[PDB]
């Protein structure tokens, strides 16, 4: 579950921290918020490897472009480079991205699909829990949101996913990109799924496990 | 993995105790030998439900025979009731591989192989299951008619252990039975967890494994 | 699922 | 999708709905299906969003490079570049595009490019899933050399019916006016067009 | 192609390979040697898809023989097995992979130890005291688990091997027309003519 | 083409003590990636001190429980209000399940109670009626997570007596109702963490000679 | 084996302190074609139950006839047909739940998702779901189709568990239902603006509201959205 | 199908149809069975009011049910054929399922069972 | 014909107090047939440990490939590769074969020689990094290992206690899987000593 | 096929084209798709000719037997018999039928029965392949309580457009007028309706 | 089930039938008699689908034995073969047909002539001097075409049959574990114990 | 396997 919300003086993106293999939760607290550039951040759903790989590759090329042109990178540059890469692979790279950031042009919010189609909006939601999130966004979103209102709406939209979507869960990551300020990455902004104290300690008496052989391993040269 | 062989001292029957659903080990404490009566034993290989249901059903048909005829059913008649039953269901998708081992006066010690595609065979040696080949390898290479009750019991146990080791879908524990003129005798449940190491040490076999 | 030695 | 381009006295008008769907879910309810390939050459996109976006971007690049060397291209030239991409890559594309541009010599021109990659120059063109429901209406109601207000009403009433019957069409009715005066954007909200 | 066995004992490696070449409902030949000498102290038996088997075996043989001439030196069984595995590991992701399973029986002259390597067509290498490919294993492995000892002689190894062939001849569906047995030791490779 | 089966997720767990038996199950009901109910009980008191759960396809699960409950009612009518023993119930359920061998009930069935010696009993069934009495069984979506933990903690598998050179096994002993509920609660909190179809609530039914008691515990709702 | 032809979309519902609310739009879709616009998908049974049906409309009209016949059959030789021996929501549901599972078991299902909303004789709120598979479940909030994905998240913010039901008034509950119907109109491609809403209260009884419209919609922000990325006009 | 209950009880507790079936047996030619120490002998009367008979082809009074069992009878000749046919079929059916020929007691019990079934079945005498 | 479940096998890695543990089973089979009971799935390049489950040919190939790459790394960098760096190298190498991948489930374990911080990580077959404080699981009994680890594990275990936990996690998980088991190996890794223990487990 | 039924002041009017096709070949160009199930209950047949003919014949038989016992049936009763056949045999039928009848009490009534076998009572109904192209036109142009001449023009103009765009529709436009006066048959030839 | 042969000579019919019963990669039995005595002077060998073979054979046996008791008379080999063919001719258009191929070797006591009938599972009957079912025919027919004479003795017939078994053992892929030979003549049915 | 909010 990943969403992007626009406010007066910038854009805010949020995401959940659940990674799944089939019906099993592989990572309880992974990071779906990627830094393309210092003031361009990306939220990714779909094939985990594909979202991480494609965001790093464009992020690398954006850095070289920024150094070449002696200019701060633009969101439309990241958007164009991502969509042309994804389109070339005809949806086989399963990366569904919400691209947001601030640049000399202003604040921007876009979504990219695996096949290479891009959309513009003030509020967007991608992933399995996008319908749960979009329901909240459609209910509570308005024009001229403040910074604190947009963070609240964004986190509430992720929470809707966490609770109602089985695909989403655990924590809420947030990144606020305001114009004229450094982008603040709020890792584990909310942690409403803390594991309760276990009823019992399963610390075994030393010598419980039956051993056949012992040996010192040589790690040195 | 299940096996039963005929020798001088009667019939030996040995089975593993493992039940699997795909690659998942569902149970290691399953009875694969059904005690139809004091002189009749039934082995189970294939679908757990199919074997369990139809072999307990066979036990009822064998009871109705001795009520009607005032005489214990023959191993041949008992095996043929089951083979004629599964043949009616041929193509329906029944998956059972069984062996009807017992003693009667007219027949003596007898073993009948009965499978779900309707095959019925009288024979001295049979190994049935996913690890039947592993059991055959040890059993055939060590089998003689003039084995003692003690040696025969061990070979039957050792043959399951061999299969329990190599076959991924066989294991848990070995259930031994000895069928004589006086009826079947249970010779205990043997966990492979302890039996393997006990056999390895005493016999000096299983040199492939890290001791 | 059904169990299937 | 429901899209159309209509030619009138002072030039041409482009009309489209704002609904992008995945199955029966509406991915975007405020989509802009009217896109600029040149100052006074615009196009209407139907089919795969990804395919139509890719084509439009390449055409815009081609007409920008054309302008740098040979000055302003004709609406026919723009339609030819669209056709070339759609025809040569017909096996790998799902794109139904209506090309509409204003020359000073040729005035308002409309070219429609279906799936095949064939070119058809028409006085007006309709396309997209929702177009099927307004063939009867548009044929009966269309007249050549209409006024701006008449053409806006024609497109509004047409797309209103298309949206009403087609589940794949809805949201706002966007329109782009191409005349000698310049480029004008128009929007029409459900509360207006639904009760026509 | 069907049955190839291998038994490493104290001082030698013994490879047994079926003689039958069957195509359809006809046994075309009953005296086929399913092995190639890679070097004086390294032997490779092979089984799998028709044509691929011999083509692969001879290709490896040529490469090991080329190395032997170039360096005037015999590659260790471990080194040869690693080379063969890499060729099959390349092959499996080719347009048309080699569908060949091999046993490599060799005597390492530097270590003075016999070595048996089992490599399948995927390029899956294992060093074993005894090995088999195809359906043979399903009988022979459990049999050897019981009867095999690590300190056995070549003669004890051949008797252990006879016990395997007898079991296969009893319980195997297809007639594989007996086996050609070859011994690899410190004195090189020799064939047992009467088996 | 119409698919008559569905997966309603969830997981169930049966442990047997010396003079008691527990049958636990999460209260979450799902289809695909959606939650249907956070509290939909699938562990039922069927009378005669027998508790039953048929986890998997809820429609087939409800149908089976309904038919067994009805089987208990007619057992009383036909046999002078005789108490249906857990072993008799188990065999009866095998015939219910195998009755539809060629259109199976897509459920893992577990019943718990006391045997005729007053000792704790747990029986587990496959979809087509193969059954077995055990001290321990987990069934459903998170069975693969919970079951190996139960082998270790209930049956003391792979646990040897310290300093005995892995020669003497940890001796088997019955667990107290307190120690069993601890294992059930830790099993379901662990399963909830790593399985998406398990969570919301845990409902345990405890069976003693006195009757059938219930306990409810909150689980994580993500 | 069937395939659904003329279909109805989401049915949404929730419990409140004194009773239950249920709603469903008045659309009969023919695939992508929004064919029929005067379709009532809420069917009252007596003065204490409302059955909301989504999916195939031909099968919905069959279920209508069964419920209609059930009322007739109950009245036969029943002096207390309008009192103690009147049809309960629990009786009506269990009957449908039996039929739905019997039909799936004969591989010839009624291609529907059904929510039976009502109030029992003892004043208890009744709200339970059943579908073509014969799968049944109950919850403070129930929804079908897109409703399950979009409505439930919004309705669960009001009534998240059992203890929240006494704290929820009919004003708050109805507001949440009407809000959910607007969100579904934004995002469901096979939804309509026109819908019906029914309230079954233990005090005020059955209130059936027809010809309701989604209103107070946000579309203004659309004018500012130009192009699909780089476009400035 | 013809359903009439022909075999029924009378006030004195007799089934007259069964007792009148015994009168038909009493009319039939005499049949005797004597079993020795290592053999059984079946003797049968043939009435001598029938001359110009062909004894080659005329149905024999003693019938083989299997290779080891025989059946002689007294009463209606036509009725006997139906019992003999059923017995012969059951004899082969037993060999097929039990893999053993019938015992004389079993074959008798079957034939007796068939005779009984016709004493409380509708539409049959 | 599922590459990941032909040969079978499992790897599990855990963190303790100033230590890490990585353990694996020894089984290599061909579906039902058990072939080898000596096939170790844990390798090491300096002080960095890599456990690989899945298709055995790819396990062997990747070991040889990472030995190749870590050897060149050390010659050019003039220092041993660290767990954090090696994790990135594995991810890079696996994703390089995105549309023709190695059918593996690799697990990195080791202690950063500079910071002295315990480090573990897991990957999918196309190189997605799964970093964890507690534990990483991999193989045909991953479901079983997840269930065992999630219940048994507690933070800041001493090397001797951690050994018992990871061992019991592997053994009980391996006993509920047909394609895993046949012996196990446990590596206890401290800052500047590494103990390798072979476990006694049921051989079926 | 293009078919429709329209209700007006004096009763109801049934309209249909006359084209039956096998693939892209026209098997019959003078087909009568308007069929009598009772004196003043008629139906419009779309889908499989064989299926619709079979259903119509059975309904006519049912309403004839109904009349013999209980006198004249209602238009609703006729639609119920159609539904019963279409719904209960939905798996083996391809029939889109519009039932239209004139009562003296209920006046003109139109019931449409799509593939599913559902019943929908409407002020007017359109059906068949060619109906898709005139949803926009018919919705905009239909009014309740029209005159006979207005309704005939409405149906003629509607089916004219349906025929023009749909390849599966063409030939003559047949119409059947159901009023208190009686039953009137109307026909309209290409040379007239094509140039509307 | 695989190999069943039949040779009609001057004064007898000889049936040879393989002893192997194979399921998967295991020879379960190597002493199986694939024949039933239908009457004192009629023998039927059978091969085909597992279960169907014995079930069909015993069903025919029961029917012929029932006839023998009823009429106190032995049916001619021609009459029995015609009955068997009709049962298979019915079977092939059943819900589940008998997949069984049979040879019927009989001695007609009225004609004083041996008779061999070959009937496949479709109900295709032919009277032959020599017959075979399955892949056996592809070797034995051409062999018998050459070596067979109509006036041969039983001993000459057995030597001719040995020549067939030797050829099959040489060129057949599968190990069929030799054959059980039975002779049908004027004196009834007897088994050759040493073959 | 492959990891896939
Ligand atoms: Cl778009
Ligand atoms: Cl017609
Ligand atoms: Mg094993
Ligand atoms: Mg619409
Ligand atoms: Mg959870
Ligand atoms: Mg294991």
């Amino acid at each position: 579950t990943i969403v992007g919300v626009k406010f007066n003086n910038g854009v805010v993106i949020a995401a959940d921290t659940r990674s799944t293999q089939g019906p099993i939760v592989a990572d309880k607290n992974c990071a779906k918020l990627h830094r393309i550039s210092p003031k361009i951040w990306c939220a990714g759903a779909g094939t985990a490897a594909d979202t991480e790989a494609v965001t790093q590759l464009i992020g690398s090329n954006i850095e070289l472009h920024s150094l070449y042109t002696s200019r701060e990178p633009r969101v439309v540059s990241a958007l164009q480079m991502l969509k042309q890469h994804l389109f070339k692979y005809q949806g086989h790279i399963g990366a569904y991205l919400i691209v947001a950031g601030v640049d000399p042009t202003g604040s921007h919010l876009f979504s990219i699909h695996a096949h290479g189609s891009t959309d513009v909006g003030y509020y967007l939601s991608l992933g399995s829990g996008s319908l749960a999130a979009m329901a909240v966004l459609e209910s509570h979103w308005k024009q001229d949101l403040t910074k604190e209102e947009a963070i609240k709406l964004a986190s509430d939209a992720i929470q809707a996913g966490i609770w109602n979507d089985l695909g989403s869960g655990s924590n809420v990551d947030v990144c606020v990109m305001e114009i004229g300020k450094d982008a603040e990455y709020l890792r584990n902004y909310l942690t409403p799924n803390v594991r309760e104290e276990k009823q019992k300690s399963y610390k075994f008496p030393r010598g419980t496990t039956a051993v056949l052989k012992e040996s010192i391993v040589n790690i040195c040269d | 993995t299940t096996l039963a062989f005929r020798f001088q001292g009667g019939i030996i029957v040995a089975v593993d105790s493992r039940a699997t659903a795909g690659n998942w080990v569902a149970s290691q404490t399953v009875k694969k030998v059904i005690e139809i009566n004091p002189f009749l034993l039934g082995t189970m290989a294939g679908g757990a439900a199919d074997c369990q249901f139809w072999e307990t059903w066979l036990g009822s048909q064998c009871r109705l025979h001795e009520l009607r005829e005032k005489e214990r059913i023959s191993v041949a008649a008992a095996s043929k009731i089951l083979s004629n039953l599964v043949y009616q269901y041929k193509g329906a998708g029944l998956s059972m591989g069984t062996m009807i081992c017992g003693y009667t006066r007219k027949e003596g010690p007898t073993i009948y192989y009965v499978d779900s595609d309707g095959t019925r065979l009288k024979g001295d040696i049979f190994c049935v299951g996913s690890g039947q080949t592993f059991a055959y390898g040890v059993l055939d290479s060590n089998y003689k008619w003039d084995l003692s009750v003690e040696d025969a019991l061990y070979l039957g146990k050792r043959s399951i252990l061999a299969a329990a080791h190599r076959d991924a879908y066989s294991g848990g524990s070995v259930n031994l039975y000895h069928v004589t003129e006086d009826g079947w005798i249970y010779h205990g449940n043997h966990d492979v967890g302890e039996l393997f190491w006990k056999v390895k040490e005493e016999e000096g076999s299983f040199n492939n494994v890290i001791g | 699922x059904f169990l299937x030695x | 999708t429901s899209i159309m381009a209509v030619t009138f006295k002072d030039g041409v008008i482009l009309g489209a709905d704002s609904r992008t769907t995945t199955g029966a879910y509406i991915a975007n309810r405020v989509t802009d299906k009217l896109t600029r390939v040149h100052d006074k050459i615009w196009c209407c996109r139907s089919g795969s969003a990804a395919d139509t976006q890719a084509i439009a971007d390449i055409v815009q690049y081609h007409l920008e490079l054309y302008t740098s060397q040979y000055g302003t291209p004709s609406t026919e030239t723009a339609a030819s570049v669209f056709k070339e991409l759609c025809y040569e890559n017909k096996d790998n594309l799902t794109a139904g595009i209506i090309v509409a541009g204003y020359d000073d010599k040729n005035k308002g021109e409309v070219y429609t490019i279906p799936l095949g990659g064939s070119v058809h120059k028409l006085p007006y063109a309709i396309a997209g899933s929702g177009s099927t429901f307004i063939y009867g209406y548009c044929d009966k109601n269309f007249r050549e050399n209409m006024s701006k207000e008449e053409t806006v009403d024609f497109i509004k009433h047409s797309l209103s019916q298309a949206i009403k019957w087609d589940g794949s069409s809805g949201g706002v009715i966007r329109m782009v006016v191409l005349t000698a005066a310049g480029v004008e954007r128009l929007i029409f909200y459900p509360d207006e067009y639904e009760q026509l | 192609m069907d049955i190839i066995l291998g038994i490493r004992v104290q001082d030698s490696v013994i490879l047994a390979s079926s003689k039958a070449v069957t195509r359809g409902i006809s046994v075309l030949k009953d005296s086929d040697d399913k092995t190639r000498q890679l070097s004086p102290h390294t032997l490779m038996s092979f089984a799998g898809e028709a044509g691929d088997t011999v083509q692969f075996a001879e290709y490896i043989q040529a490469n090991i023989q080329l190395y032997s001439i170039r360096e005037d030196y015999e590659l260790s069984p471990q080194a040869v097995s690693s080379f063969v595995r890499q060729e099959l590991a390349k092959s499996i992701r080719s347009r048309r992979p080699y569908q060949v399973n091999v046993l490599i029986g060799g005597y390492d002259k530097k270590k003075n130890k016999p070595e048996l390597y089992q490599i399948d067509y995927l390029g899956t290498k294992v060093e074993l005291p005894y090995g088999a490919h195809g359906y043979s294993g399903f009988y022979t492995f459990s049999l050897l688990d019981h009867h095999y000892r690590p300190d056995m002689t070549t003669e004890e190894g051949l008797d252990l091997l006879k016990l395997c062939v007898q079991e296969l001849e009893k319980r195997m569906p297809m007639d594989f027309k007996g086996v050609i047995v070859k011994i690899v030791d410190k004195d090189g490779i020799r064939q047992v003519d009467d088996f | 083409q119409f698919n008559p089966y569905g997966d309603n997720g969830g997981t169930i767990l049966g442990i047997a003590g010396e003079d008691f038996a527990v049958l636990a199950g999460d209260t979450r009901n799902i289809t695909d990636y959606s939650i249907n109910s956070r509290y939909e009980p699938k562990v039922f008191d069927c009378g005669d001190n027998i508790v039953m759960s048929a986890n998997g396809f809820a429609a087939d699960g409800d149908a089976l429980v309904k038919r067994f409950k009805n089987s208990v009612k007619w057992y009383h009518f036909d046999h002078n209000d005789k108490k249906l023993s857990i072993n008799s119930a188990a065999r009866n359920i095998q015939h219910l399940l195998y009755g539809k061998r060629f259109f199976p009930y897509y459920v893992h069935t577990i019943i718990a109670g006391l045997d005729e010696d007053g000792k704790g009993a747990v029986y587990s069934f496959d979809p087509v009626g193969s059954y077995e009495r055990e001290q321990c069984r987990a069934g459903g979506a998170a069975a693969s997570l919970i079951m190996p933990f139960l082998d270790n903690q209930v049956n003391f598998k792979n646990q040897y007596e310290p300093g005995t050179n892995g020669k003497v096994k940890k001796p088997l002993k019955y667990l107290s109702v307190e120690e069993v509920i601890k294992l059930v609660r830790d099993s379901f909190t662990s399963a909830t963490e790593r399985h998406i179809q398990v969570g919301d609530g845990l409902e345990i039914l405890i069976v003693t000679k006195d009757g059938v008691r219930k306990e409810f515990y909150e689980l994580k709702r993500d | 084996t069937q395939q659904p032809i003329v279909t109805g979309t989401s049915v949404i519902s929730m419990k409140y302190d004194n009773g239950v609310i249920i709603a469903a739009d008045n659309l009969g879709s023919y695939g992508s074609l929004l064919r029929f616009n005067g379709v009532e998908r809420l069917i009252p049974v007596g003065d204490n139950t409302v059955v909301g049906i989504s999916g195939d409309i031909s099968d919905m009209q069959h279920i209508e006839r069964l419920l209609k016949d059930l009322v007739t059959e109950n009245a036969y030789d029943n002096p207390l047909a309008d009192a103690e021996e009147a049809l309960e929501p629990s009786y009506i549901f269990e009957y449908l739940a039996t039929v739905m599972y019997q039909r799936r078991s004969k591989m010839n299902p009624l291609w529907n998702a059904i929510i039976v909303a009502g109030v029992q004789s003892n004043g208890d709120q009744f709200l339970r779901y059943v579908n073509l598979l014969g799968v049944t479940y109950s919850s403070p909030t129930l929804a079908t189709g897109f409703g399950a994905h979009m409505a439930n998240p919004l309705l669960r913010k009001v009534v998240d568990r059992e203890s929240d039901i006494p704290k929820t008034t009919v004003q708050v509950a109805e507001e949440a239902i009407v809000n959910a119907m607007r969100v579904l109109y934004y995002r469901d491609a096979r939804s309509s603006r026109n819908f019906s809403l029914a309230i079954i209260d233990k005090n005020t009884g059955l209130t059936f509201k027809k010809n309701l419209q989604v209103e107070n919609m946000k579309w203004d922000f659309a004018k500012d959205i130009k192009g699909y990325g780089t476009q400035k006009i | 199908g013809y359903d009439r209950a022909l075999s029924i009880f009378s006030p004195d507790g007799h089934i007259f149809q069964v007792e009148y079936a015994l009168e038909a047996v009493k009319r039939g030619t005499c049949a005797v069975g004597v079993k020795g120490k290592n053999c059984v002998v079946l003797g049968c009367e043939r009435r001598s009011t029938l001359k110009l008979q062909d004894t080659r082809i005329t149905p024999s009074k003693v019938s083989k049910i299997d290779s080891h069992v025989v059946l002689s009878f007294s009463g209606l000749n036509a009725d006997s054929r139906i019992l003999i046919e059923k017995a012969r079929v059951e004899a082969q059916s037993h060999r097929l399922t039990l893999e053993d020929p019938v015992t004389v007691e079993y074959l008798t019990r079957y034939v007796a069972g068939v005779q009984q079934r016709y004493t409380q079945s509708g539409g049959v005498r | 014909s599922d590459p990941s479940s032909i040969n079978g096998g499992i790897v599990v890695a855990m963190t303790g107090k100033d230590c890490v543990a990585i353990a694996c089973d020894l089984r290599l089979g061909s579906q039902s047939l058990g072939v080898s009971n000596k096939f170790e799935k844990i390798f090491h390049y300096g002080h960095v440990f890599l456990g690989i489950t899945g298709l055995a040919t790819d396990v062997t190939t990747l070991n040889e490939m990472f030995r190749y790459k870590t050897n060149l790394y050390k010659l050019k960098e003039e220092r041993a590769i660290e767990p954090e760096t090696f994790t990135q190298l594995v991810s890079s190498s696996l994703y390089e074969r995105r549309f023709g991948p190695y059918f593996v489930g690799p697990v990195v374990a080791g202690i950063n020689s500079k910071s002295g911080k315990p480090f573990i990580a897991g990957f999918d077959l196309i190189g997605c990094i799964d970093e964890a404080k507690d534990f990483i699981v991999s193989g045909t009994a991953s479901d079983q290992l997840f269930g065992m680890c999630e219940s048994l594990y507690e933070p800041n275990l001493e090397p001797e206690d951690l050994f018992e936990t990871i061992s019991q996690a592997l053994l009980n998980a391996a006993d509920r899987d047909a394609l895993s088991g046949w012996g196990a190996v446990v590596y206890i890794i401290k800052k500047d000593e590494v103990v390798k223990r072979y476990l006694k487990m049921r051989q079926d």
